[PDB]
């Protein structure tokens, strides 16, 4: 439940809490995928219907 | 031969960007005093928010393979 | 919205780190319309930068506004002189208060 | 310097003199090729100006 | 715009210079080098399709 | 009309027959050597030279910057093209989508070894004796080639690579075994053409007197 | 555009590395004018003409050094191939972000 704003703390708050959170995910539960430490937030997702992986990582969430 | 870079320049081994033969210093450029107001440092460093290095990827990068070698910093 | 296409000024900012060294007697002393003593030149001055193992020569046409002195330190990139006129960046005066 | 106008070459004398003597260096050449030393050339700064 | 990427990435070409090798190619060496040609013969090079 | 010089373009108001020249067609102008005859059209006696804008009867002599020989020599004629590819405009159905024509820039001819024949198994270029013909300014010169091989004056003939270089300058002699890859040499101008774009580049940041890495 | 796939992160928005220092010189400049401005050194227009003026030559220095540096450092930027291509981005949108 994050208030809005909270860039006044510090500089660039917001990408430290995402990427540590992420990180603490990744760790706790043993995902190596969650924080990929060469584009933080993005992963290599697979092809439904090829088994192959796109070329680039994408940005997976969930909103 | 070929300096004591052996040309590293000529290879691709990391190396400075200036010649480590000359590096000449400065010739004492104007003081703080004598320069206009509007260049003077004001001799008590100012607190701004963009004082610290942004954290970025390849700064942990660069630095965790300069350890092993593969890196010349 | 809030910002829009319009005009702009002309600026010349240092090659790289270096020694700006020229001649002070050819230029005539001024006062830019941001408060800061400067220096008008009415003909084409050579300004020089020893950047070390470099000698970087800045053209300066006529009518600008250089804003270095003498034998002053220059970081790299750094507005020295200003090439032609000045004012808000368009066309045509109006009056405010 | 704000009597001639916006940006403007300066040919006023007693002008020139005041962007001259921006330079410190400058105030000491000034004061030493008068005299007077230092510690006197800060204080005749402080005399009554008009009629006297 | 989705089939403008497409293209676009389609034709972009390989990596030209520096972003292909980390060391100079001059590099005198590799030459599988004595008196005669009769060495070892790699040379992957690039397909001749 | 002697091969002297210097560097005048002496103009000729004769018509001189063209059957029995050599008709080297360049880009921005015409050269034209005596063709004396011989079964497969293989001698280039120098001499008397003449030359004018591309298809065009005025002739004028070259400008000769070197010696040229006085006998018949045997030599092999190249050339140095670019193949412009501009691409026209498109004006009704049908018409063309491309362009293409040679720009021939400089005519290389290199004897043959002591004057040997075309088809007798003793083939072999004389790399030493190269002549340059210009088209940008019309003149003939002779090449200054080069050669870096440890057996000198006394070596095979049978195989010396010889290279050329930038804008038809440069000229070296090598060894055939050690020729170079087609892509090492595409990949090597490249390589050093792009470090320096990015060493420009980089100048500009206020850390490149303490830096590394390239 | 699939196979090769392509997406919007937080690190691919790559600010320009000098950014970090041409932000504090602008506001070394704005701290010392309006200091000299409680000094009476400067009228208030002077002022106002200048606080304008930094801010607008710096940020149209950063927007015209943008592509160079996507240009020469990192030309498969998703932001970068977005907006070169001309499929979907101004360059004034881009340096929004």
């Amino acid at each position: 439940r994050i208030a809005p704003f909270d860039e006044r703390y510090e500089q660039e708050a917001s990408r430290k809490l995402v990427f540590s959170e992420l990180y603490e995910a990744s760790k706790q539960t043993a995902n190596p995928w969650v924080f990929e430490p060469e584009y933080p937030g993005k992963s290599r997702i697979f092809d439904g219907r090829t088994g192959d992986p796109f070329e680039q990582p994408v940005i997976i969430g969930n909103p | 031969e070929l300096s004591e870079y052996e040309k590293d320049k000529k290879f691709g081994r990391p190396h400075p960007f200036v010649d480590p033969k000359v590096k000449k210093p400065i010739e004492e450029p104007l003081t703080s005093e004598e320069l206009w107001w509007n260049w003077r440092k004001p001799d008590k460093e100012q607190w701004s928010r963009w004082q610290r290095r942004k954290p970025d990827v390849e700064t942990v990068f660069l630095k965790a393979m300069a350890e092993t070698g593969q890196v010349k910093l | 919205g809030g910002v829009f296409t319009g005009g702009t000024a002309e600026h010349v900012r240092a090659p790289s780190n270096g020694k700006i060294q020229f001649n002070e007697d050819l230029v005539h002393p001024t006062r830019t319309r941001h408060g800061h003593p400067a220096f008008l030149c009415y003909i084409d001055l050579y300004v020089t930068i020893e950047s070390d193992d470099i000698l970087h020569n800045v053209n300066i046409p006529p009518k600008s506004f250089l804003l270095v002195q003498n034998d002053q330190y220059v970081e790299s990139e750094q507005v020295i002189a200003e090439i032609r006129a000045g004012t808000s960046t368009l066309n045509f005066k109006e009056r405010v208060r | 310097s704000l009597n001639e106008g916006e940006e403007v070459a300066l040919k006023n004398p007693d002008t020139i003199e005041a962007f001259k003597m921006l330079k410190p260096s400058y105030r000491k050449k000034k004061m030493e090729e008068m005299g007077l030393t230092e510690d006197e050339y800060y204080a005749r700064q402080f005399d009554i100006k008009g009629e006297i | 715009q989705d089939m403008l990427i497409g293209l676009y990435i389609l034709t972009s070409g390989n990596r030209r210079g520096i972003c292909a090798n980390r060391y100079n190619p001059w590099n005198h060496k590799t030459y599988q080098n004595e008196r005669i040609d009769d060495t070892n013969y790699k040379s992957m090079k690039e397909p001749f399709f | 009309v002697s091969t002297q010089g210097w560097n005048s373009e002496l103009v000729v108001d004769y018509r001189i027959n063209e059957d029995e020249f050599h008709k080297i067609c360049l880009f921005d102008c015409d050269f034209f050597i005596r063709k004396p005859p011989d079964p497969d059209n293989d001698v280039y006696d120098f001499r008397e030279m003449y030359v004018t804008p591309p298809d065009t009867d005025v002739y004028a002599i070259p400008k000769v910057l070197a010696p040229m020989p006085d006998k018949y020599i045997r030599c092999a004629k190249t050339d140095y093209g670019w193949y412009n590819v501009t691409e026209p405009p498109i004006d009704a159905p049908r018409d063309p989508m491309y362009k293409s024509e040679r720009e021939v820039s400089k005519v290389f001819l290199t004897k043959h070894y002591r004057n040997r024949r075309l088809n007798d198994p003793e083939f072999v270029l004389d790399f030493e004796e190269i002549y340059v013909i210009d088209s940008r300014t019309k003149s003939v010169t002779r090449a200054r080639v080069l050669v870096t091989v440890p057996e000198g004056r006394n070596r095979d003939r049978k195989g010396d690579l010889l290279v050329i270089r930038d804008n038809g300058n440069s000229f070296k002699i090598t060894h055939a075994s050690k020729r170079d890859d087609p892509t090492t040499v595409i990949e090597r101008e490249e390589w050093t053409r792009t470090r320096q774009d990015m060493e420009r580049h980089l100048r500009k940041l206020r850390d490149f007197s303490i830096s590394n890495w390239i | 555009a699939t196979a090769t796939s392509i997406s919007l992160g937080i690190d691919d928005l790559l600010t320009i590395p000098s950014k970090g220092w041409l932000v504090q010189d602008a506001e070394q400049q704005s701290l010392i004018l309006e200091k000299h401005h409680h000094y009476g050194n400067v009228h208030a227009v002077e002022k106002l003409r200048q606080s304008i003026e930094i801010w607008y030559s710096t940020s149209e220095y950063l927007r015209q050094e943008m592509n160079p540096n996507f240009r020469m450092t990192d030309p498969y930027n998703p932001v970068h191939i977005m907006s070169f291509s001309g499929a979907r981005g101004n360059v004034s949108q881009v340096h929004q972000l």
